[PDB]
């Protein structure tokens, strides 16, 4: 599913992709964006942060 | 948003970055902003290229001086179109379609994209019809085409553009049709020059000049071209009508060509062209064309670099064309004008069956002639005539004055010399010639053979030389 | 589950937060330099 919306909004995959930005900036963003929220497995939320 | 960015910038070739799914298609024209206060301004993109990873590679048709890296681009979803109809006669645009003399003329026109495919082959009608000039070399030697093809070839300074104007105040005039000059990598003077004279014979209201100058990026200079084919196009599909379609100079398409295929990153191909040359020319060449029923007369300037017919563009081009007259450098500075090499310039309509027996039979003993004179250049430039048969020396005098008979008082030359231009009869110039080769003027001068018309003009400059005729 | 609308605040907030340029000589030679950053020339 979390693929699925990433293709679905390029641009925000594309702004993610940017390996030039700190890592903890993107990590926060998707954590605070899309992998923190209630119905999420934790384990995947780990795996896909890191 | 499904907008890009800039990416890249190397002169007038930009990269641009697009969302997955948003990736303009192949000749899309771009919008983007440089807001930079003197160079302030809206650049037309077109798509070149994909690159992979939504990236693009687009040709700039204006000067990209002050862009930066990231700014927003717009995709129009259609590629470079200008406005079409009986009103873009008597206007002056640029490769876009902007119109010069009023400006946000024709916005409400129709609007054709500059991009489309030649006619059917099946819609193919070879033509073969003498139109007549009224000049001896080109009416004798290298007959043109009525909806045929002609090149004027030349170095630099030999009188293409003049010969062009020649032909312009010799066909152009008393035309009931329509006539579309594309000025292509040329001087902008020269330009206004032409804009001033239609305008002055009132000859613009029937044509429609589109302009894209040496001082352009080479996008537009490669795309002007274009854009002036798309007018006439439209006025030979659409309308039915007769069509002149005047260029100077395709040459100049053809460098802007090879400019853009050096930015754009392709190895370059012998004497530094691109790789797509023949391919380019031949897209371009075979949309200008009479289609079955529907006729465009074409004249077209060629340059040749550094007086190199072996360069790769115009031998590229010369496989294009009905009629080909080759202006020769070695011809100008003997001062014979027009400057044109009998023994190189050809003509597809000179053959007994088309031109008649008379007219042929004329034209191949002045060819002869002039070929045996060619070959004895050798002996004579050490020699002179003076070692030659007498058989050789009757055929040189004759092949001197064939070559200054050749020569004419132009038209379009009454700016330079002063002296008004003349006009020759097809059947007079065959006649004359006729006489030239028998040898019934071999007692005149040859200086009463130099820039003249007919045989009245013959007998009178013979006559205050003091010979007889 | 999908929210659909706190993707364009979340990239906004983040763009806003992540915002004289200083470029850094990368090499140099034959009277040609190459320089990093700039972002804005
Ligand atoms: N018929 C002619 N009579 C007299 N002078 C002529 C004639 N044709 C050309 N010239 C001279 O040669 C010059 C070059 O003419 P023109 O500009 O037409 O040449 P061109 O081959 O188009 O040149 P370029 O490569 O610079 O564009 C003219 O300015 C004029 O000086
Ligand atoms: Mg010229």
């Amino acid at each position: 599913r979390f693929g699925r919306v990433l293709d679905a909004e390029p641009r925000l995959s594309a702004l993610l992709s940017d390996y030039t930005t700190p890592a903890e900036g993107r990590v926060a963003l998707l954590d605070k964006a899309l992998t923190g929220r209630p119905g999420v497995n934790q384990t995947a939320a780990a795996l896909l942060s890191q | 948003k499904t907008a890009g960015r800039v990416v890249r910038i190397t002169g007038p070739v930009v990269d641009v970055e697009f969302p997955r799914g948003s990736v303009p298609e192949l000749f899309n024209a771009l919008h983007a902003e440089i807001t930079f206060g003197a160079l302030a301004k809206t650049l037309t993109l077109e798509v070149a290229q994909h690159l992979g990873d939504s990236l693009v590679r687009c040709i700039s048709m204006q000067p990209t001086d002050g862009l930066v890296r990231g700014v927003e681009v717009t995709d129009t979803g259609a590629s470079i179109s200008v406005p079409v109809g009986d009103g873009v006669k008597g206007h002056v645009f640029n490769a876009l379609g902007d119109c010069l003399d009023d400006p946000g003329y024709g916005k409400d026109f129709e609007h054709w994209s500059i991009h489309r495919k030649p006619p059917a082959f099946s819609d193919l009608e070879p033509r073969t019809e003498m139109l007549e000039t009224g000049l001896k070399v080109v009416d004798l030697l290298t007959p043109y085409v009525r909806g045929g093809k002609i090149a004027l070839f030349g170095g630099a300074g030999v009188g293409k553009t003049v010969l062009i104007q020649e032909m312009i105040n010799r066909i152009a005039r008393n035309f009931g049709g329509t006539s579309v000059f594309a000025g292509v990598g040329e001087r902008t003077r020269e330009g206004n020059d032409l804009w001033v004279e239609l305008a002055d014979a009132n000859v613009l209201k029937d044509t429609a000049l589109v302009f894209g100058q040496m001082d352009e990026p080479p996008g537009t200079r490669m795309r002007v071209a274009l854009s002036a084919l798309t007018m006439a196009e439209f006025f030979r599909d659409e309308q039915g009508q007769d069509v002149l379609l005047f260029i100077d100079n395709i040459f100049r398409f053809t460098q802007a060509g090879s400019e853009v295929s050096t930015l754009l990153g392709r190895m370059p191909s012998a004497v530094g062209y691109q790789p797509t040359l023949a391919d380019e020319m031949g897209e371009l060449q075979e949309r200008i064309t009479s289609t079955r029923g529907r006729s465009i007369t074409s004249m077209q300037a060629v340059y040749v670099p550094a007086d190199d017919y072996t360069d790769p563009a115009p031998a590229t081009t010369f496989a294009h064309l009905d009629a080909t007259t080759e202006l020769s450098r070695a011809v100008f500075s003997k001062g014979i004008f027009p400057a044109v090499d009998p023994l190189a310039s050809s003509s597809t309509i000179l053959d007994p069956a088309i031109v008649g027996d008379e007219h042929y039979r004329v034209a191949q003993e002045v060819i002869r002639i002039l070929q045996r004179y060619k070959d004895l250049q050798d002996i004579i430039a050490i020699l002179g005539i003076d070692e030659l048969s007498e058989e050789d020396k009757q055929l040189v005098n004759r092949a001197r004055r064939i070559e200054r008979f050749l020569s004419q008082n132009m038209m379009a030359a009454e700016q330079f010399t002063g002296q008004p231009g003349s006009t020759v009869p097809l059947k007079e110039t065959i006649e004359a010639f006729d006489k030239l080769t028998k040898g019934e003027f071999d007692h005149l001068p040859e200086q009463a053979f130099f820039l003249i018309g007919g045989l009245d003009d013959l007998a009178k400059k013979a006559e205050s030389l003091g010979a007889k005729l | 589950t999908i929210s659909a609308a706190d993707i364009e605040g979340a990239i906004e907030d983040y763009v806003s937060s992540f915002s004289e340029e200083i470029g850094t000589v990368i090499d140099a030679g034959d009277g040609i330099a190459h320089v990093e950053g700039l972002p804005s020339v």
